[PDB]
């Protein structure tokens, strides 16, 4: 019982042709193809009842759809512009079932004008203020994440090589560095505080872990930095005395 | 034929006040309705279905929602919110009982719930950058949920909107937003100006 989207973003180029992929293992006869914007919640592109068939959603238009196998349904960008920036999600569903729909995972996709514009992250941790650990006995660390674009980075945190959820925050969205440039680059910042007899034994390690995602293998590239392709860049710090 | 609406796009609350979120519906045929909420980094997961069954609804992580015919609504709530409860909430509709064929979505509601700080000392910190390199942000914490922080004036300045982080250890929340440049001039003792208490220290 899963519903898988084949890439969880993408980075394409004005113009160009686009491929998405959902696969299910249910048997489901269903599957819809939606996209997700902010203030316009989930609106519906096409539809598919059953192998062979297609249907038009609400949105149809600029997009195209294949359902060859039953359990498969490709959507097809035709001509790639900064309309069709979003986020898509793929949904299957039974004929007699009574379960409802299964969603994928989503799958990002945002549409730039230029491919050497994609840069990663570098990635710094600031180590807290003295200040705050003897006013609070708390300690702040804070990790930048830096010079990206586009808008594709998740952040985490590891305290002892295990992740970390309590004490953590990280901004819901990042400022732009350049913010008049129509695709400036952007900046994320995001905290851990931990008690300061935490932070103050050197057994400790703390690492920023930050995942990026801009541009697959396939991708041409010629320009002198390294290919901007999905990694992920960690920084890190010790305990103090 | 089948519409839903979502009145209100962003609802702010207190820790423990009551939630409610609406959704309104329009149908020529017997409507099913459903609720959907997304977590920060998750998927769209089923909150609660209306399926004929019955008028008030019981769904997870402690929401309800009636189903009002002669209104022509299906609103959620919850009587005292949690931070937990932070997220993006669909409503939708359909014609099958059991949300088989297609669903329409709503618009949409971001819920955002403010901390109550119980014991604020709002200061401003110096935070060195690291492998022994001087770089400087700014750390502004442990503030009143009544302070908010606007942008920058100067440009070349990056300053965050406030955030809110959970220590379960101690049970504990604090509030804090960073500033940071690599201009000579910036000093912590000068990056944030923006109705910003007068109690704060400054080291």
């Amino acid at each position: 019982v899963k519903v898988t989207q084949s890439s969880r973003y993408l980075v394409k180029r004005t113009g160009e042709k686009v491929f998405l992929e959902c696969v299910q293992d249910m048997d489901h006869e269903n599957m819809f193809w939606y996209r997700q914007d902010p203030g316009l919640g989930l609106r519906l592109i096409y539809f598919s009842y059953d192998v062979k068939m297609k249907e038009k959603g609400d949105i149809p238009e600029g997009y195209s759809v294949s359902r060859e196998k039953k359990e498969r349904f490709s959507l097809i960008l035709e001509s790639a512009s900064t309309n069709q920036t979003s986020m898509y999600l793929c949904a299957s569903s039974s004929t007699g079932l009574p379960y409802g729909y299964t969603f994928g995972s989503g799958t990002r996709l945002t549409v730039v004008e230029d491919l050497n514009k994609v840069f990663p992250p570098e990635v710094a941790v600031f180590e807290p203020s003295e200040a705050e650990i003897s006013h609070t006995q708390k300690a702040t660390l804070v990790c930048l994440a830096t010079g990206f674009f586009p808008d594709h980075v998740e952040l985490s945190w590891w305290v002892n090589g295990k992740e970390v959820h309590s004490g953590v925050c990280t901004d819901p969205q990042p400022l732009k560095e350049q913010p008049a440039l129509n695709d400036s680059r952007y900046s994320l910042s995001s905290r851990l505080r931990v008690s300061a007899t935490f932070w103050q034994n050197p057994r400790n390690h703390f690492r920023c872990q930050v995942q990026f995602y801009g541009l697959s293998e396939n991708d041409e590239w010629t320009q002198d930095r390294a290919k901007p392709v999905t990694q992920i860049v960690s920084a890190e710090a010790w305990g103090r005395a | 034929m089948q519409s839903v609406t979502q009145l209100g796009s962003h609802v702010s609350v207190s820790e423990g006040a009551l939630v409610l979120l609406r959704c309104n519906y329009s149908s020529s045929v017997p409507p099913y309705l459903f609720w959907y909420v997304q977590y920060p980094n998750q998927g769209l997961q089923l909150l609660l279905k209306y399926t004929s069954a019955a008028t008030l609804v019981k769904g997870i992580n402690g929401f309800e929602a009636e189903f009002k015919k002669s209104e022509t609504s299906f609103h959620l709530t919850k009587p005292s919110a949690h931070m937990s409860d932070a997220a993006e909430y669909f409503c939708a509709v359909s014609e099958s009982p059991f949300g088989n064929e297609k669903l329409t979505f709503g618009t949409g509601t971001r819920l955002t719930i403010i901390p109550n700080i119980q014991n604020p000392d709002p200061a401003v910190y110096q935070l060195r950058d690291s492998k022994s390199s001087d770089k400087s942000v700014c750390l502004f914490t442990d503030f009143d949920s009544q302070t908010n922080v606007s942008q920058s004036k100067d440009s070349d300045v990056y300053i965050t909107d406030k955030c809110v982080l959970d220590m379960r250890s101690m049970d504990f929340k604090s509030n804090s937003a960073v500033a940071w440049s690599n201009k000579s001039d910036f000093a912590c003792a000068n990056a944030f100006n923006n109705s910003i208490i007068p109690e704060d220290t400054f080291f």
